[PDB]
């Protein structure tokens, strides 16, 4: 192909995020950044790098009995920890505060008295 | 001599080709046809041991299917240092107002 | 219609708490005067 | 059984071709035919043993051969546009004592004059609305594909990364844009019908997907836009619910809640070590 | 009629077949032997369970049977069919669960308040 | 052979027949070809008589020089293309031309409407949908030239038990409405045309709501951010109380 | 060598390829040609207005002038997710809030201090 | 209801409903 056999597998029932490896072979090893950190039989062909919400990132290779493969590099941005400015939440925002900073100092105005 | 189940969009379903006797389990919904039943939703978990009869040269037999999911909505993920420094923190707070009574209760 | 462990009544207990203590310093307020 | 190679394929005027037939229940002897909207299916060779060849009732512009007992491939000497049609091969055993014949699934030929008449698909989806789901509580998608030619595509749909063969309906013929001209090109549709409580989650997933056959890596290209060549064409969209609760928002008001209580508990701690100083210090003064 | 036994602990599903008390045990999954023959090291077999270690969620899905040695496998009777989420660290609560904690916690900070409170007065 | 559609209701008897005058055949058979596909045997025979396979049978007379087929408890599962052949103890099988046949379902219970679904904003196309029909309705294509109209299918949802017929209309121009669309067909009498009042209800939505891991997680999270506030809180209510009572 | 870098702004998705010094930079996306002449080619960058998830999604790959895009050096794959008006919440956004409005609260609280002791 | 907004409503109602009942529980105490 040009020696690109590494593809993603995608948008499954549960969050899950896999990788399939394009090669003719069994045992197949799978490494990450240079170094291994995998190894995986018949029956199971397909890495699992678990849900797409802790969104992972990093470069990925496999090879069977011939030489190393070219790269692939995930990225994942789905955002999940984001809050939207409405009119809602910066007035809950400002109530809170005031209300909190009052109680707080008619505390400490009749502890100095 | 299988029973096969079908998963069509969110449903489970039980097919044969005459009707299904119920043993136990959930006890689900007869559909507009006979031969079929309908046991809901996948995510709230049915579970049952249900018995058939056979035609189509199987004919003059008899089988049975015992379905099971574990489709895990109530659960939590949890490492096993983090207990620690929720019992931790728990303890201290508690720890906090037993020392936090005592010097209003001298005076 | 699959909550889990989002049921509302986890919130409503908590806020029970709060609710006893309005009642009983209702109670002594009212057995003072 | 039967098989053979390839399903579809192009090609200009003046440009030989070869398709072969392969076989492996041990029969010998095979045919090839052509059948056309009108005329039915019709002859063109056959081989009643291995190495002897016969004619047929079209047998002009067809060269054949026969090596082995297995293979009979078919040939064709140049292009015309009258040589626009399908192609089946068929198996027998042994000369009229058992007359069981089989075929294969066939191959589909155009013939252009000019190769700057192929074009790829376009694929779009059209959501369901809302009166259908108010008065029946089923929804549908349609799926359109148009201005292709020639017309070798395959359309299917894919729920979450899975096919669906249940509640789907496509055209069984393409149909053509000005049915007045000669070169014109193709449109085509499908259907999905689903229940009420499986669109509104927006959770789920639908897409539409068309494989699209045309030229390859070997033919010049003197025009401005891209060759156009074998690939899939697609189009997605998410479930979603229009008024009420779902849980898109849900996570909105966790988060929003969760801040504001770490703020307040760090409020909170502030004070204590404050009034816990101040009694420290009243404490170092009672002595 | 007589059940069969699933318990999932982690990420490891243990089976269990209960019919033959006094036999050896083989088991087979979608048509394929499976287990007893020293492949599959994540997949080990004992008198009469299975374990399979690293569950798969969509490899690993459908039909198990149990079949003694010295009879026929397509002559069964009765199966099982599982489908089953796991993950490593990850335990199943209930809801009446939480209330019994959170009340349970409550009256135990005021058990000590009490006590600290009188044990006070007595100094 | 008779060529033509043929519209068979459903569950009833199937005739075909074709002719050969004049020779003498022994061999004769039926082929089945569906939509883009290729031919597959269905009955074999070369005697009179009667050769059964469920709900197929063939008749052949020898002297009248016909051969006929009978379908019973006829399905949608059979439209198809139909091919009678024959020949002699050479080669050279002979083909008819066959004849295309139509089955259509049991409808019961009609709902016509004509709706208007919501655009892509990817193509500036607008699509109008006329959905069940009771099966007696004719569709008849456009009179315009930038109108297209599609024909008439039948889809089955299996997960309800339920079918349906369908027709899908589309236009680029404008001035083009889902009243004027199915204009040149008939139609039956009391068709259902929406207002654009729209309508949402609430409680049906409310059947299809999900929980992840991470919202059971988040929302335990802040039930323990309560019960630290109400610890730290009764704190400062005794210090201060220490404070100001002297 | 050297990876991709993706800088995510608003609905502005904008990403560099720094691996080849100096050429003509081609890109292309599910084998699809871009760049050039919504969507903009710089002379070393890549930008994407207004991003929508389901579009713009998959191979993206750049690729020296008059080469061949199966000889490149590999492929990314981005699936991203867009807001305006938004913001994301790490374990020391969070911390810097906390700590602000701590040292904020923490003054007045003396001041009400000073002023309510040099009242009475 | 399912929208936990009522919840956290209820909370702070009853939340500052405790401050003044206390403050003017010392008043006449
Ligand atoms: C110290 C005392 C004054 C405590 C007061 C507590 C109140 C004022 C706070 C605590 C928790 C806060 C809510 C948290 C959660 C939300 C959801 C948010 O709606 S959203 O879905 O559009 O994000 C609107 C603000 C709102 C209602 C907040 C209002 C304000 C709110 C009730
Ligand atoms: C984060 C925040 C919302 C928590 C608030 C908890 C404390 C710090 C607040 C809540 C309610 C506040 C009291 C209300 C009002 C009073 C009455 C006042 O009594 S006075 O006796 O001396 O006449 C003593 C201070 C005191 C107890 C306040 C101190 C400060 C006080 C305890």
């Amino acid at each position: 192909k040009g020696n690109h056999l590494v593809k993603v597998y995608d948008y499954q029932e549960d969050g899950s995020v896999l990788l399939t490896c394009d090669a003719e072979a069994k045992n197949i090893t799978w490494f990450k950044d240079g170094k291994m950190i995998g190894f995986l039989t018949e029956d199971k062909k397909k890495w699992n790098l678990g849900s797409n919400a802790k969104d992972p990132r990093g470069m990925y290779q496999c090879k069977g009995s011939q030489n190393k493969s070219k790269p692939l590099q995930v990225y994942y941005r789905m955002c999940q920890n984001c809050i939207e400015l409405n009119a809602a939440t910066i007035s809950g925002f400002l109530f809170a505060e005031i209300v909190s900073i009052f109680v707080l100092a008619v505390g400490v105005y009749f502890i100095a008295g | 001599f299988k029973i096969p189940i079908e998963e069509l969009e969110d449903r489970v379903f039980v097919n044969c080709n005459t009707s299904i006797t119920w043993v136990e389990g959930t006890v689900g919904t007869l559909l507009s046809d006979i031969t079929r039943l309908d046991l809901g939703k996948r995510i709230l978990d049915p579970r049952g041991i249900y018995r058939c009869n056979g035609t189509d040269i199987y004919k003059d037999k008899e089988s049975t299917v015992q379905v099971h999911y574990r489709m895990c909505q109530s659960c939590v993920e949890l490492d096993p240092a983090t207990v620690a420094g929720i019992i931790v923190t728990d303890v201290i707070a508690t720890l906090l107002l037993a020392l936090g009574v005592f010097c209003f209760a001298g005076h | 219609q699959s909550f889990g462990l989002l049921d509302p009544k986890l919130c409503y207990l908590l806020d029970g708490i709060l609710f006893i203590y309005g009642v009983i310093l209702t109670a002594l307020f009212l057995r003072v005067k | 059984g039967v098989t053979q190679t390839p399903k579809f394929q192009v090609l200009k005027t003046g440009q030989s071709m070869t398709l072969q037939c392969a076989q492996d229940m041990n029969h010998e002897y095979m045919s090839w035919y052509r059948q056309d909207p009108g005329m039915g299916l019709r002859l063109i060779h056959y081989s009643v043993g291995a190495g002897i060849t016969d004619q047929g009732e079209v047998p002009n512009g067809y060269n054949v051969s026969r090596s082995t007992t297995e293979d009979f491939p078919l040939r064709l000497l140049s292009a015309a546009p009258s040589q626009t049609s399908v192609y089946f091969c068929a198996s027998r055993r042994r000369q009229g004592a058992s007359g069981e014949q089989y075929f294969g699934p066939g191959t589909r030929l155009t013939v252009t004059e000019d190769l700057k008449n192929v074009f790829p698909p376009e694929v779009a989806v059209f959501e369901p609305s809302e009166a259908e789901i108010s008065h029946t509580q089923k929804a549908t998608l349609v799926c359109l594909a148009t201005g292709f030619y020639p017309d070798h595509v395959e359309l299917s749909w894919w729920v979450n990364g899975k096919e669906v063969h249940s509640g789907v309906s496509t055209d069984p013929q393409p149909l053509k844009e000005q049915p007045a001209l000669n070169d014109s090109r193709y449109c085509l549709s499908s259907r999905l019908r689903v229940s009420a409580t499986f669109w509104q989650n927006p959770r789920n997933h639908f897409r539409c997907q068309v494989q699209f056959y045309g030229l390859s890596e070997n033919d010049e290209w003197t025009q401005d836009r891209a060759k156009p060549v074998t690939q899939i064409v697609s189009a997605e969209a998410w479930g979603r619910a229009d008024c009420g609760f779902t849980s898109e928002s849900y996570q909105q008001g966790v988060l929003s809640a969760t801040i504001l209580y770490e703020i307040l508990l760090g409020k909170a701690t502030l004070y204590a070590v404050l009034v816990s100083a101040l009694v420290l210090m009243a404490m170092v003064k009672r002595k | 009629q007589t059940p069969y036994k699933v318990s999932i602990s982690g990420t490891t599903v243990i089976l269990t077949c209960p019919q033959y008390p006094g036999s050896e045990i083989l088991w087979q999954h979608n048509d394929k032997n499976i287990g007893g023959d020293e492949d599959d090291k994540n997949i080990g077999s004992d008198e009469d369970h299975l374990s399979l270690k690293e569950f798969s969620e969509l490899e690993q899905s459908g039909y198990y049977v149990c079949y003694p040695r010295g009879s026929k496998p397509e002559d069964a009777n009765f199966y099982l069919y599982l489908r089953a989420r796991v993950c490593e660290n990850c335990m199943e609560m209930d809801v009446m669960s939480v209330a019994t904690i959170v009340i349970v916690d409550i009256c135990i900070t005021g058990g000590l308040l009490l006590l600290v409170y009188y044990w006070s007065k007595n100094r | 052979q008779d060529p033509g559609p043929l519209s068979v209701p459903e569950g009833a008897i199937v005739s075909l027949n074709c002719t050969y005058s004049n020779s003498a055949f022994q061999y004769f058979m039926w082929y089945r070809q569906y939509s883009r596909k290729g031919p597959e045997l269905l009955m074999y025979t070369y005697s009179s008589g009667n050769k059964e396979d469920g709900r197929f049978t063939a008749q052949v007379d020898k002297s009248s020089k016909y051969i006929s087929l009978f379908i019973r408890d006829s399905q949608p599962s059979d439209s198809a293309t139909y091919l009678c052949a024959m020949s002699k103890g050479y080669s050279t099988l002979t083909f008819g031309k066959g004849t295309m046949l139509l089955v259509s379902p049991d409808i019961q219970n009609p709902d016509p409407a004509v709706y208007q679904l919501r655009d892509s904003k990817s193509s500036d196309k607008s699509v109008c949908l006329f959905t069940d029909f009771d099966s007696q309705t004719n569709v008849s294509q456009s009179k315009d030239s930038d109108v297209y109209i599609t024909d008439k299918t039948v889809l089955d949802m299996r997960s309800m038990d339920f079918k349906s017929n369908s027709a899908v209309a589309w236009s680029n121009k404008s001035d083009f409405a889902c009243a004027n669309a199915f204009n040149n067909s008939i139609i039956p009498e009391d068709t259902f045309f929406p207002s654009p009042e729209s309508s949402c209800d609430v409680k049906l939505v409310e059947k299809s709501f999900e929980t992840d891991t991470n919202l059971n997680f988040q929302n335990l999270s802040v039930i323990g951010f309560r019960i630290l506030l109400l610890k730290v809180a009764g704190f400062n209510l005794l210090m201060t109380l220490r404070l100001w009572s002297s």
